[PDB]
């Protein structure tokens, strides 16, 4: 069990650095979201005003 | 240095 212990550490360890990288990752694409549907919410607006500039 | 890993190779393959 010395290096059976130490095997199960090195995974543990191992398990740690994926939980950590996911997270990392998540917020990676929350930063990209934030450009898109940030995006579609201009062009919406664009379009309103084009519209009633065209009535007048 | 050598003989630290030596000794803690083992130890791991115990």
């Amino acid at each position: 069990s010395q290096k059976n212990g130490i095997a199960t550490l090195l995974q543990a360890e191992k398990e740690a650095h994926e939980i950590v990288s996911k997270a990392r990752k998540y917020r990676q694409d929350k930063l990209k979201q934030a450009k898109t549907d940030a995006a579609k919410e201009i062009d919406s607006y664009k379009i309103q005003k084009d519209k009633e500039l065209k009535e007048f | 240095q050598r003989q630290v890993i030596f000794e803690c190779s083992k130890f791991i393959e115990v």
